[PDB]
This record gives C-alpha cells, sequence and structure tokens, in this order.
C-alpha cells in the first residue's frame, strides 16, 4: 500500500528540485530514451581481468536486502561475517554482502514447485536441447568442401515474425497497464496473443527478462555461414558438432521442427493462388490481392492470415516473389528464372529488341540484353558462376555436385543467355509452345524454349550440343565438362570449365519493390524481369487444414452447406455494432429480442420440419438458462440460437442432433458443420473459418478480456469522461464516450464503435476510378 | 464405461 | 505390453461401410478422413514419450499422405 | 564351424566380420567365454572345420 505512496512522495521531492522539474516538464516522453543513455557509460577497460580484481575482495557484490531478511538468516554457519547495515561504494538502497551467501540460499533456501514455470519461458533454449536428445551418430574424416556463404535461418521457431510486430507482442504480453492499442497485428494474429499472454501474464516474475527472451524466441538468426550441404534450418543450430572443413556426422535430417515443411506448404499455397490469378487475364492485379487477403492459413498451433505470412516470410521462392509483389512487401536481392535462382554481381545495360528467325520461316521479336554482366547461378544440388556479354555467354564455371544437375544448370543458363543457336532449333515449337492457351495470350519466348527443353529428354541434348564441342587440352582434364555431365574430359563443351568444389553465393542487404504487369510479370527496378511468369506448371489440388473464401474458383461449396454456413455468418458477422444487436441484448439480459432477430428468420426455413418445435424448445431452454452471467458460453449461443425461432412445442424427444437440410449440429461436440474451438476465438464451418473479435466475454477468455473487448475507436476529447482503467472499460455501454490512458502516456477518448473498415479497398477503388 | 464405437462421420 | 496392438485401452472409430467403397480397404481411411479424423493433432509435449518429435512429424506425414 | 563372430566398438559404428577360418587370428580378442570354449578345440581344429 505504501509502495505507491512512497513513489508519489518521491515524485514530490523530485519536482521540488527545479533543475529536475524543468527537465521533467519540457519535451515529449521520448526524452527518457535519451536520459537513460546518459548514465553508466563508464565501463572497465578489462573484461575478465577487472572481474578477477572484483571477485578478489570478499564482499564486492551488490545484492538486495529485504528478500534475504524475509526468507533467511543473514548470519553465517561458520562464523565468517556476512551482513552489515552499512551501504558503501555507490549509494543505493541495496546493502553489500559476501558472495558465498548466494550459494547458501541455493542450498538450504525454502522454495518449492518452480519447475513448470521455468521451461516454457525459455522453450527456445529448452527446445534446442530437446532436439539434441533424438539423433544418432557416426564419425569419419574427409577433405570437405563446404558451401562457404549461405544466409540461412538458424535457431528456427514456429510462427517467426518481424522485429516490430514481435515488439507489439512483447508489449501486449508483458503488461496491459501501459500498452498502445495496436490494430494490425492484434486483430489478425490473435490466438497467439491468447496463448502467450495467458501463460506469462498470471505469474508476475522476471518481467523484463521474459520480454527480452521472447524477442529472441521468435527471431531466427540468419547469418552468413559455411554449410556442407544440409540446408535445413534445424541442422544450422549446431553445425560445429556436425560439420566443418575436416568434420563429418550422420543420422540428422530426421528430427526437425514442424516449420520446415510448413514453409513448403505455403509455397504450394502461393502456387495455387497464382494459378487462380492466371485463370482470368481480364485483370491480374485486382483478383490476386483478393485471393491473398481472403485465404486463411492454419499453422499447427495457431490460425494466421496468408497476408502476414507472405509479406513477412523469410524464404523467397519464385512463387513467393509473385505473391509478395501484389502487396507492399519489399524483398529484393533475389532473381527467379524457372526452377533456377540467380543473383547479379556485375555490370549493367539496356534491354534491346532483336527479331531473329526460327526454322518455320517466321520472324518473332526477341528482347535481349547487351551488358558485360557476372551473375551467380543456383540450382538443385548445383551452383555455378556465369558472365554474359552482348547476348552470349562470356565466362562460365560450374561448381555443381551431381552431373544431371550440372547439365540442368548449363542448359537453363544458356536459355537466359540466348545465343544464336537458340533460334536454330525449332522442332514443332510453333504448333503449341508459340501460343500459350490462356485467353489467347502469347507467352514470352525465353520461357517458350525453356518449356521446350523441359518437355522431353532429347530437347536437352539438342541445345547441349548447340554449344561448341572440342576435345579439351591437357590441364583442363579436371575442369572439362562432358555432354552427360562428367569429368572424363574426352570431349567437352566450349567456354565452360568445372571447378572441383562448390561456388560461393553473394549476399546484399537491399529492399526493392514495384508494381506487377497484368501478365504476372514484375518489372521491379525498372526492368530485370524477376517474376519469370509461371515457374512450374503443376496442375494438382491437395490441401490440408487450409481455408479459402469468396468465389475461390475451386468448388468446395455445396448449396446446402453454403446455406447453413452463410446463414450462420449473417448472425455472427452482423452483430456486435450497437443496440438491437447481440451484445446489447446480452447486457440487457433480454433474450426475447435475440430470438426474434431478422437474421434468424433467414436461417429458419433450413431446419428439419419434423422436429422443428421439438428442437426449438431445447434451444430456447439453453439460451434462457445461460442468461445468468458467468454461466454462459458465447459460442454455444451462436450454435444453438438459429433453432429457437419456431414456436416451442413440448417434444419430450431428444433434440441433440439438429437436422438442417439433413445435417446435424450438436451442443458442444464440434463436428463437420460446427467446429467449437477451445481456448481461442474462432470457428470452422467445413473448409472455411470465421470469427467476430469485438465483444466476447465468454468465460474461457479471461486472460484477454481487456484485449478482446475492443471494437472501439477514437472520436473527440471534448466531454469530461471519468478516467476509466482498462478493466473498467467492459462496463461502459454502447454510444458512451469515455476517456482512457494510452500507451506510454498519451491519453485519448473513445466510444463503442463500428470497427475500422476498408483499410485497403477504400483507397484501391478510388485509385481505380481515377485511372 | 461400456461404450465402444463412438465417432460417426455422418 | 508385448502385443503388436493395444487391446483393452484401444479406441474405435465407427463407419458404416459401402460394398464398393470398402471393397478396397485401403481407401477405407481415405473415406474416414472426410470425417473428423483429419482434425486430430497431438501437442509437441507428450506424456511418457521416448521420441516425441519424430513420431509427431511422421503423424503429419501420414495425414498429408 | 559356422558364420563366425563380429567385432564392434562401443561406438556401434564400425563392425568387422570374421570368417570361421580366421578365429585363431584374433584369439584373445573374443570374450573370455569364447576363449575358454575355443582354446581346447584348437587341437582338433582345421582351417575351416573341426574334426
Amino acid at each position: 500500500m505504501s509502495l505507491l505512496l512512497t513513489i508519489a512522495k518521491e515524485y514530490k521531492r523530485l519536482c521540488q528540485d527545479a533543475k529536475a522539474a524543468q527537465m521533467m516538464t519540457v519535451g515529449t516522453v521520448s526524452n527518457y530514451t535519451t536520459f537513460k543513455k546518459w548514465t553508466t557509460s563508464r565501463k572497465e577497460k578489462n573484461p575478465s581481468l577487472r572481474m578477477r580484481w572484483a571477485m578478489s575482495s570478499k564482499f564486492p557484490i551488490i545484492a538486495n536486502k529485504r528478500m534475504l531478511e524475509e526468507a533467511q538468516i543473514p548470519k553465517e554457519h561458520n562464523n565468517v561475517a556476512l551482513w552489515e547495515d552499512t551501504e558503501d561504494v555507490s549509494k543505493r538502497d541495496h546493502v553489500l554482502a559476501s558472495a558465498s551467501c548466494i550459494n547458501y540460499w541455493n542450498f538450504c533456501g525454502p522454495c518449492v514447485n518452480n519447475s513448470e514455470v521455468i521451461k516454457e519461458v525459455y522453450k527456445s533454449r529448452f527446445g534446442r536441447l530437446e532436439r539434441r536428445k533424438e539423433i544418432m551418430w557416426k564419425e569419419l574424416r574427409f577433405t570437405l568442401v563446404d558451401r562457404q556463404r549461405r544466409r540461412v535461418d538458424t535457431q528456427p521457431v514456429e510462427q517467426r515474425l518481424r522485429t516490430g510486430e514481435i515488439k507489439d507482442l512483447q508489449m501486449w504480453t508483458l503488461f496491459e497497464d501501459e500498452a498502445p492499442l495496436a490494430s494490425k497485428f492484434i486483430l489478425d494474429n490473435y490466438g497467439l496473443v491468447k496463448e502467450m499472454r495467458s501463460k506469462f501474464a498470471n505469474k508476475p516474475l522476471n518481467k523484463e527478462v521474459v520480454a527480452h527472451m521472447l524477442e529472441k524466441q521468435f527471431n531466427p538468426e540468419s547469418r552468413f555461414l559455411p554449410v556442407f550441404g544440409a540446408i535445413r534450418p534445424e541442422r544450422m543450430e549446431l553445425i560445429h558438432a556436425l560439420g566443418g572443413e575436416t568434420w563429418i556426422q550422420e543420422a540428422n535430417t530426421a528430427g526437425i521442427s514442424n516449420v520446415d515443411q510448413r514453409k513448403n506448404d505455403i509455397r504450394a499455397v502461393c502456387r495455387k493462388v497464382c494459378l487462380a490469378a492466371n485463370a482470368s487475364i481480364m485483370n491480374a492485379k485486382s483478383k490476386l490481392v483478393e485471393y491473398i487477403k481472403s485465404t486463411s492459413m492454419r499453422i499447427g498451433e495457431t490460425e494466421r492470415k496468408l497476408e502476414e505470412l507472405i509479406l513477412e516470410t523469410d524464404d523467397v521462392s519464385p512463387e513467393v516473389t509473385l505473391c509478395k509483389s501484389a502487396l507492399g512487401g519489399q524483398l529484393g536481392k533475389t532473381l527467379s528464372f524457372g526452377p533456377m535462382l540467380l543473383k547479379k554481381i556485375s555490370g549493367s545495360g539496356v534491354k534491346v529488341k532483336d527479331t531473329v528467325y526460327i526454322q518455320g520461316v517466321r520472324a518473332v521479336q526477341f528482347e535481349y540484353w547487351s551488358e558485360q554482366e557476372e551473375f551467380y547461378g543456383e540450382y538443385k544440388s548445383a551452383t555455378a558462376l556465369f558472365s554474359r556479354k552482348e547476348r552470349s555467354l562470356e565466362w562460365i564455371t560450374i561448381g555443381g555436385g551431381i552431373n544431371e544437375d550440372r547439365k540442368r544448370l548449363l542448359a537453363m543458363c544458356m536459355i537466359f543467355c540466348r545465343d544464336g543457336d537458340y533460334f536454330k532449333d525449332a522442332p514443332a515449337t510453333i504448333t503449341m509452345a508459340d501460343l500459350s492457351t490462356k485467353l489467347g495470350r502469347e507467352i514470352p519466348y525465353q520461357y517458350v524454349m525453356m518449356n521446350w527443353i523441359q518437355k522431353s529428354e532429347d530437347n536437352l541434348e539438342a541445345l547441349l550440343y548447340s554449344r561448341g564441342i572440342v576435345e579439351t587440352n591437357p590441364g583442363k582434364m579436371g575442369s572439362s565438362m562432358g555432354i552427360d555431365g562428367s569429368k572424363r574430359a574426352i570431349k567437352s563443351l566450349r567456354a565452360v570449365t568445372i571447378q572441383s568444389g562448390k561456388i560461393d553465393m553473394p549476399e546484399s542487404k537491399e529492399k526493392i519493390h514495384l508494381e506487377l504487369s497484368d501478365n504476372l510479370e514484375a518489372f521491379d527496378s525498372s526492368g530485370r524481369i524477376v517474376a519469370t511468369i509461371l515457374d512450374l506448371p503443376s496442375d494438382k489440388k491437395v490441401t490440408f487444414q487450409d481455408v479459402s473464401f469468396q468465389h475461390p474458383d475451386l468448388a468446395v461449396l455445396r448449396d446446402e452447406k453454403t446455406a447453413i454456413t452463410k446463414g450462420y455468418e449473417a448472425l455472427i458477422k452482423r452483430l456486435g455494432t450497437g443496440d438491437n444487436d447481440i451484445p446489447s441484448l446480452i447486457a440487457k439480459k433480454d433474450y426475447l429480442s435475440l430470438y426474434n432477430l431478422p437474421e434468424v428468420k433467414l436461417m429458419a426455413p433450413l431446419i428439419r420440419p419434423n422436429r422443428k418445435g421439438v428442437y426449438s424448445r431445447v434451444a430456447r431452454k439453453l439460451v434462457s438458462t445461460q442468461v445468468t452471467t458467468g454461466h454462459y458460453s458465447l459460442h454455444e449461443l451462436i450454435k444453438v440460437l438459429p433453432f429457437t425461432y419456431f414456436a416451442p412445442k413440448q417434444g419430450m424427444f431428444e433434440g441433440r442432433l439438429f437436422f438442417s437440410n439433413d445435417s446435424f449440429v450438436e451442443p458442444g461436440v464440434n463436428n463437420n458443420v460446427f467446429s467449437w474451438s477451445k481456448a481461442d476465438s474462432s470457428k470452422i464451418y467445413c473448409h472455411g473459418i470465421a470469427i467476430r473479435v469485438p465483444l466476447v466475454v465468454g468465460d474461457e477468455h479471461m486472460d484477454t478480456s481487456l484485449a478482446l473487448l475492443e471494437g472501439f475507436s477514437v472520436c473527440e476529447n471534448d466531454p469530461r469522461a471519468p478516467m476509466v482503467t482498462r478493466q473498467d472499460l467492459i462496463d461502459v455501454g454502447f454510444g458512451q464516450k469515455v476517456r482512457l490512458f494510452v500507451g506510454q502516456g498519451s491519453v485519448r477518448t473513445f466510444k463503442r464503435t463500428a470497427s475500422q473498415r476498408a483499410a485497403s479497398s477504400d483507397v484501391n477503388k478510388n485509385v481505380k476510378k481515377i485511372k | 464405461a461400456a461404450a465402444a464405437a463412438a465417432a460417426a462421420a455422418a | 505390453y508385448t502385443h503388436k496392438f493395444l487391446m483393452e485401452e484401444a479406441w474405435m472409430f465407427t463407419k458404416i461401410s459401402d460394398p464398393e467403397r470398402s471393397r478396397a480397404g485401403e481407401i477405407l481411411i481415405d473415406f474416414f478422413k472426410k470425417g473428423n479424423l483429419s482434425a486430430i493433432r497431438p501437442k509437441d509435449k507428450p506424456l511418457q514419450g521416448k521420441y516425441p518429435i519424430h513420431y509427431k512429424n511422421l503423424w503429419n506425414q501420414i495425414k498429408a499422405a | 564351424l559356422g558364420q563366425g563372430i563380429r567385432l564392434s566398438n562401443k561406438r556401434k559404428t564400425k563392425e568387422v566380420i570374421i570368417k570361421a577360418e580366421k578365429m585363431g587370428k584374433y584369439k584373445n580378442l573374443m570374450r573370455e567365454e569364447y576363449k575358454n570354449l575355443f582354446e581346447p578345440l584348437e587341437k582338433y581344429i582345421q582351417k575351416d572345420v573341426c574334426f
């Protein structure tokens, strides 16, 4: 009780000093960030040596007082003095004490049952240990060529996110009292908020610590590291024990976190979405963004939107680049061409147009590049370095591991090189590859012959032979490349040499973004053709625990099931704004208006007519018995409500299974039609998901009843509205302007509001109108 | 508890 | 417990069988998955597990397959 | 005699297969039970076979 009083009196003393008073008054609160930077700048010159000098003394250490007197005896066992009443050296409320007392309280101290609290705070570290438990071992030795520079996620963890948003999570989970109300992350990514805030908020221990450790928990460290060719981010945590220049170890890849495959699943998701945008070429800009913002991903423990995964994902695939290009995410330093990845290390030049002949006696324009340019090629199990000058490869070296992958590197990079022989081979190219069939769209030519090579096996041999072939001289024996990808060096290709080893990958920290052309082409950096149109033509539909919406062009939607699910979505979505909606009715305790709601009449005809009254009786019963506060489940009210509309008859027959066009919805008992999720706010109707954030008091949501309750917004500061703590905000009803302290000290006012709507579309439609 | 089959796809 | 399967504590999932659908008996689980089976997922922290992460990953590979 | 004996480390990595002929090469490398059973049979032993 005096803990606040003494703080108030301390403030009185401080503002009584004018020198501190004016510097406390003048300026924003941000000056604290500077003020803290003005202290304890002095550091000792010697890292260990000064510490040795420190521990030499018997009572060097600064330690707290109150806790020790509370728990344990200050005096010693062996009669070596421990405690005094004197505060010496720096003057702070801590009194000095000997080092060994720490060991004593670690021995005989009276503490119990801290075990479970520790681990899930440090689950980053504890997990990095758990993974080492399951692996097996083998030892050998070799002269090993490691891949020298890869920038690769190390210490990977599920639900990894950017630094700013993880700072938001930090603020929300640490303390509610001072926090800003942060829309973008909390609205979309809620349910990780529920978990983290739930486990860490109830037991107030080591607030700062837990914060700064959670910062590192979700932050994969991507550094520039040597790897020996196992690129899974789990092996990156401990490379040292595994591999090195002379090192080798075995039996690893098996154990991994669930992230590594989930990322690939997201790559397939972006594949299907980009195909959906490919189906209709009327406009590719307006549709794909809809397909993005609509889709909802289910991560193993959490539901998260596709937008915040795409924009903020680490790995840039040829597809992922396309999915990001629709949004405002800037990810550069990546070149994607077909399956191959590329990086540009040198030179520059302009795109020029040259019309060259095919074998069908027809002329088609080819856009080529004249530059002296040195780029690094990247393909599966193979790396290389190429340099092109004036539309023809100048210098080439291959660092690839496998012969076939070497040949693929050579080929693809010849396609991007576009020599004259590129025109000479045209075996039936025009009949199909010339005109891609999509609304009669002519597909670019580099990708045309790329696809011609991806077609069959002999097409690779064609252009492989299109390069000059010569018997290589002695001294090139090891560097020479056969037609089939080997080193025998009897016959070899011209202007190419293999290297024994791998080839290092360049890295640049850069962000570049520009809008995309209507054909799924990204002209970013005023050129550079990074989007590679369609990378791979996989026609397949397979998904697991994935959500789609809004005329997806994939038919998962039955007529009866869309009647049920949309009928529910009317009720769930349309309510929560104000009076004559579910929240005000629940606060009034009046459930009769809730029965008569016009959105229930929409759902009425879909119920089974036989038991309609028999269902309505038990339904009305359940809704009425939950009107008493604290006993009501807020999901069960949505589940049970639609059947209450009809006149209750005394059935005496059990109404557990409610047939709505021959499909049952049970109380509790999450099923195909109605999925009732535990300990988070959501729900699943077959292959799709919906939830309503602003007003949920459902009893299991206790941990965030302060975060979830917000549908509010800011209006004006004019009324004098009693200053209400965040826990007092649940009581003030609708249309009530109230005053609240926000964040780091800025105070604003709100009312019960219709939520912020059309953050994007509001601008997008007008921008489309102005053309 | 004498209750074996359970779950129905329905 | 040396039996290859669990007896007393084992749990059942009932499906009314079609002659032409169940005649395969491999597709039986494919028609099972259209039910509630697909949703069940274990947590990362098992009770009494020897090799949790391996088994969990394999389970996800079964569900994906 | 039979298939023979196998050598291993505590590492469970490297294993060395032995023929029935070469037992008398490794001699005491086998466990003391194998040695006690083996030594008297060296009288009647032949290269691959025991008489």
